[PDB]
RNA sequence: GGGUAGGUGGUAAGAACCUCAGAUCCGGAGAUUUCCGAAUGGAGCAAUCCGGUAGUUGGAAACAGCUAUCAUUAAUUGAUGAAUAAAUAGUCAAUUAAAGCAAUACGUGGUGAAGUGAAACAUCUCAGUAGCCACAGGAAAAGAAAACGAAUGUGAUUCCGUGUGUAGUGGCGAGCGAAAGCGGAACAGGCCAAACUUAUCAUUAGAUAGGGGUUGUAGGGCUUGCAAUGUGGACUUGAAAACGAUAGAAGAAGCUGUUGGAAAGCAGCGCGCAAAAGGGUGAUAGCCCCGUAUUUGAAAUUGUUUUCAUACCUAGCGAGAUCCCUGAGUAGCUCGGAAAACGUUAUUUUGAGUGAAUCUGCCCAGACCAUUGGGUAAGCCUAAAUACUAAUUAGUGACCGAUA
RNA sequence: UGAGUAACGCUUGGGAGUGAGAAUCUCCCAAACCGAUUGACUAAGGUUUCCUGGACCAGGGUCGUCCUUCCAGGGUUAGUCUGGACCUAAGCUGAGGCUGAAAAGCGUAGGCGAUGGACAACAGGUUAAUAUUCCUGUACUUACAGUUAGACUGAUGGAGUG
């Protein structure tokens, strides 16, 4: 039944799905381990329609990380905070680094 | 292994009967003695064979 | 146990003894074997015997009989009243697949007794399975719906070519006789009756 | 095909409930057994529990709910004929919608 | 890659101790035949911000119920800490 | 495919879902199948560690993901190539097979004791048993007379009964014990070498690939004719049909009263049967339920048999020539052993030595010689009857019923 | 039955508290032994016996509100520490190969094999349980890329040191 629709569906549209559901997935075992999963079901479902999405992605010659490793798109939305922390921590530590180098330097002479 | 290398046959395994017929396992072992022969473009290769073979390899011309 | 080298002990000697035993030249032969063997007659002349000898694998492969079966018929007539020349021919046509054969609902003979054996055929004081069974003279042999259920048909027509010694109406499955089948009936592929006097000699 | 399914009518043949009318909630196949809402009515002797949001009140008295009943102590109630009784069934397949009914052996009634 | 060795995040009374002061420590449970690259890697594909530093901890199994009827073991666990760097604070539910 | 109205494996309630676009469940066919383990990239203290190579994606590279491959031996082929000119050894690469396990069971072969008995013990027995090892197979082994054996005789092998505890063999002691014949189960006989001939190899062939041949009342080859186009196989591909195996469908007949907690017991009156096997249902049910007898059904996989065609094999009786071929370190013999019932001996086999002949030939018929007769060694393959049950289905038991 | 007998396997007093119940549990004050050790750190081994809370079926040679017992939860953070990714000793394995009825034995090249050799982090603080590992402070080592300046680079082999 849900196998026919899959079975209409192209590929790279299902390698898109399955990318999706394991991300889903990960959110709900996630959303478990902190006691916030009110519909505990969704992860069998989830669990059951990947692997018949594996199946129908196995009955032609095609496999389903690599041809997502083919074509991809990049992330977004996490990088502002995160380059704001790694400029903080590298300025910091350049600082360190150029204060202790002056301290040497300056002994040595003396 | 104390065995010709042209045939396979080995030693034969009896029993040293002696006077009061008293039974004490033998062994009988097959004559290896060195041979050298010429085959495939007449290449000498020592080969410990039966002194059976060797008197088979003198009459079958191979031997020279 | 080593490095045994067919290649250099063969090639060692190249005639020798064990080579030549050996000798990968050795064909296949497989067709030859079976086919000669198969089956063979002919007449000498030392014995006399050969020609009756012939006659009996003759006689035996127009039934599709092992030779152990024909020694318990032959036993079982042998012992009654007299010259019975004429019972043993009744006896070794009363087969039950022989009969439908005969009948004409088979192309062959052997078809006939798988048939049989598969459970088409349906007598009258009883019911068979095993196309072995010695039947008796006037016995009838309705048979089953379920084989005219699969029509191949084909056969009905064969049955109504029969020979003068069977009556059976077509379409209808229905079969008996009397006067048991003459000589005429049995043709000159086998018709002797020296082979006779020697299972008295090979049968007690 | 069932004998008996979730929702017909039927009685009680044998027990202390005889001619005991009432309706299949619920079949376990397995066990042979057949919940009938109205009879076997029992009465746990229920305790208190206080181990969860529910189990803080868990208020539980005499409550009496269905004992499950053996199949076979089970019998079919006709509803089509005018003198209803209790009889066999068939498995007739008819060639209408070729889907297996259900037909009384003492009348010509459907399930 | 796959991103299956990041199985369960745990939260104890040492993950909510660390998870305080400046720089967080989170504490998770991964894939135990997973290497702390690979914890890395799956770090950046599904979160964003690039741990400083990542510790690993192997629990080994033990004897758990015992004297019950059937007694039975422990499951292996491998526990990593992650420390995302100074002033950054992402939730591990909610995305 | 079957099959439904329930399902989410047991200790197991509850929470939360799925399910009439046909769920769960059963059957057939597939998909995925972590690591160790023959384990086989290298190692290693099993389920661990450390990699190489060729790709591909990120990185500025180290690097990190995602794939495939990388053991050894044997055979074939190709390339390269030492001492040493050539040539090999060796080296490399490719392809094809082998590794291991189990059925506490059957087979073959090698090796192979002792307790014990003989009222001691050494010959002997135990026993070619236990054990160890190698190789299988679904059975294996054996197998088509250089045979039995004493006759106007039988005519591969295997297995059962008898012959009989007989002839014999035994410190003639303990003991051991056939081969003929007869009655049965099953039955099947084939194929190479050599002659002769064809083609090719610096044709020194003495080698390769073909035609011809497979024997004993001798066969075959050489030359010359007649009759033959068939019958049959241990046989290849296909097509068709039948009988099954792996899920299932249908499947008759009862109420009343009484004791009783409860009827199916008991009693009254009935009913069905190709179903009175069995199980359950609050006691002991042919008619309450599931079933059973009986009639049936398979999309897919698979087994047996048959028919048709189709490759591949398969064929008689004469004449003349008097020529050729018929399995050699072989059969015999000697020295030590063994197998057969036999404690070594006519027959079979072999560790050492020696060593023949070629149908007017050779072997055999319990030393041996002659006559008579039987059979054709030193080449190969062979179904069936025979041995066993770890497993699958159905079933049975004057077998057990928690110390059995 | 012996028999409620032998035995209960080196260490005191008191005050307060908990508790239904205290010579045996908690706290305090003493007291007595160890003090080249009954003190502290670890190897091997043990394998959760470690921390918190609860319990007193069973076990504790008595008792027990208590336990190294049981239940539930938690606890072990490394470029620098101990070992691999480095090296070898005894020894093991060991393609080829030799030997041997079979199984196998020996053994070359290679590979393993520390109890040895080489290798960069110290001080303090923090939790009930981890700390050269977490935190603070100050350092060091090895790779890769870019860049600046100088220089010709020099091993699978030889030699010295080790
Ligand atoms: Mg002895
Ligand atoms: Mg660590
Ligand atoms: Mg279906
Ligand atoms: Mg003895
Ligand atoms: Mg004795
Ligand atoms: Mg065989
Ligand atoms: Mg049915
Ligand atoms: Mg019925
Ligand atoms: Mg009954
Ligand atoms: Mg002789
Ligand atoms: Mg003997
Ligand atoms: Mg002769
Ligand atoms: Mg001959
Ligand atoms: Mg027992
Ligand atoms: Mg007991
Ligand atoms: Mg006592
Ligand atoms: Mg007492
Ligand atoms: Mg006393
Ligand atoms: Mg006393
Ligand atoms: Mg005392
Ligand atoms: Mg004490
Ligand atoms: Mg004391
Ligand atoms: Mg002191
Ligand atoms: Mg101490
Ligand atoms: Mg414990
Ligand atoms: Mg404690
Ligand atoms: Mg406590
Ligand atoms: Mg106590
Ligand atoms: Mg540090
Ligand atoms: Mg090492
Ligand atoms: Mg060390
Ligand atoms: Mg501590």
């Amino acid at each position: 039944t849900v196998a026919k629709e899959l079975r209409q569906k192209s590929s790279e549209e299902l390698v898109k799905l399955v990318i999706k559901l394991k991300g889903e997935l990960l959110e709900y075992r996630f959303k478990l381990a902190h006691g916030e999963l009110d519909k505990p079901h969704l992860i069998n479902q989830t669990r059951r329609l990947l692997a018949t999405i594996l199946t129908i992605l196995t009955e032609r010659k095609l496999n389903w990380q690599e041809e997502q490793a083919k074509y991809k798109l990049l992330t977004k939305k996490t990088n502002e905070a995160a380059v704001n922390a790694w400029k903080q921590h590298l300025e910091a530590n350049k600082a360190k680094l150029l204060k202790s180098r002056a301290k040497r330097e300056d002994a040595s002479k003396k | 292994a104390k065995k010709d290398q042209l045939t396979l046959r080995g030693p034969l395994y009896g029993n040293n009967r002696s006077h009061s017929k008293t039974i004490t396992r033998r062994k009988w072992n097959v004559n290896l003695q060195p041979c050298k022969v010429k085959t495939a473009d007449g290449k000498t290769t020592r080969i410990l064979v039966s002194t059976r073979t060797l008197r088979t390899l003198k009459k079958h011309n191979r031997l020279s | 146990k080593y490095t045994g080298s067919i290649f250099k002990r063969s090639r060692r000697l190249g005639f020798s003894l064990l080579e030549n035993n050996k000798e990968f030249s050795k064909g296949k032969k497989r067709k030859t074997i079976p086919g000669q063997h198969g089956n063979r007659f002919r007449s000498s002349t030392m014995s006399g015997y050969a020609q009756q000898l012939q006659e009996k694998q003759r006689m035996q492969y127009m039934y599709g009989i092992t030779d152990k079966q024909f020694r318990r018929l032959f036993r079982l007539v042998l012992k009654q009243r007299g010259n019975l020349a004429v019972n043993l021919f009744r006896v070794l046509e009363s087969r039950l697949d022989n009969i439908v054969y005969r009948m004409g609902f088979a192309p062959t003979r052997r078809s006939a007794r798988q048939l049989v054996n598969h459970g088409h055929v349906l007598l009258n004081d009883r019911t068979v399975d095993t196309p072995s069974i010695i039947l008796n003279p006037g016995d009838k042999v309705r048979l089953k719906a379920k084989t005219i259920k699969i029509p191949i048909v084909k056969a009905a027509s064969e049955s109504g070519v029969v020979s003068p010694f069977v009556e059976t109406n077509n379409k209808t499955f229905e079969g008996t006789y009397v006067r048991f089948p003459e000589r005429s009936e049995l043709p000159a592929g086998i018709n002797e009756s020296y082979v006779v006097e020697w299972y008295k000699r090979l049968v007690k | 095909m069932q004998r008996i399914k979730k929702g017909d009518k039927v009685v009680v043949i044998t027990g202390k409930n005889k001619g005991g009318s009432g309706i299949v909630l619920k079949i376990m196949p397995a066990r042979q057994q057949a919940i009938v809402e109205g009879l076997n009515k029992v009465t746990r002797h229920k305790k208190k529990d206080q181990t969860t949001k529910r189990a803080a009140k868990q208020s539980t008295g005499k409550v009496q709910q269905e004992a499950p009943i053996f199949l076979s102590k089970l019998a079919l109630f006709d509803q089509k004929a005018k003198q209803q009784t209790i009889g066999k069934i068939k498995y007739v397949m008819d060639p209408k919608t070729n889907k297996k009914t259900r037909v009384f052996k003492k009348s010509n009634n459907t399930l | 890659d796959v991103t299956n060795v990041l199985l369960k995040p745990v939260l104890t009374e040492k993950v909510y101790f660390n998870q305080m002061g400046e720089t967080k420590k989170y504490v998770f449970v991964v894939n135990p035949k997973a290497s702390k690259t690979r914890v890395k890697l799956a770090f950046e594909l599904v979160y964003g911000i690039k741990p400083l530093k990542v510790n690993t901890l192997i629990r080994k199994p033990t004897t758990i119920r015992g004297g019950s009827r059937f007694p039975g073991l422990s499951k292996l666990e491998k526990l990593a800490v992650i420390t995302l760097p100074k002033g950054i604070a992402i939730s591990v539910t909610g995305e």
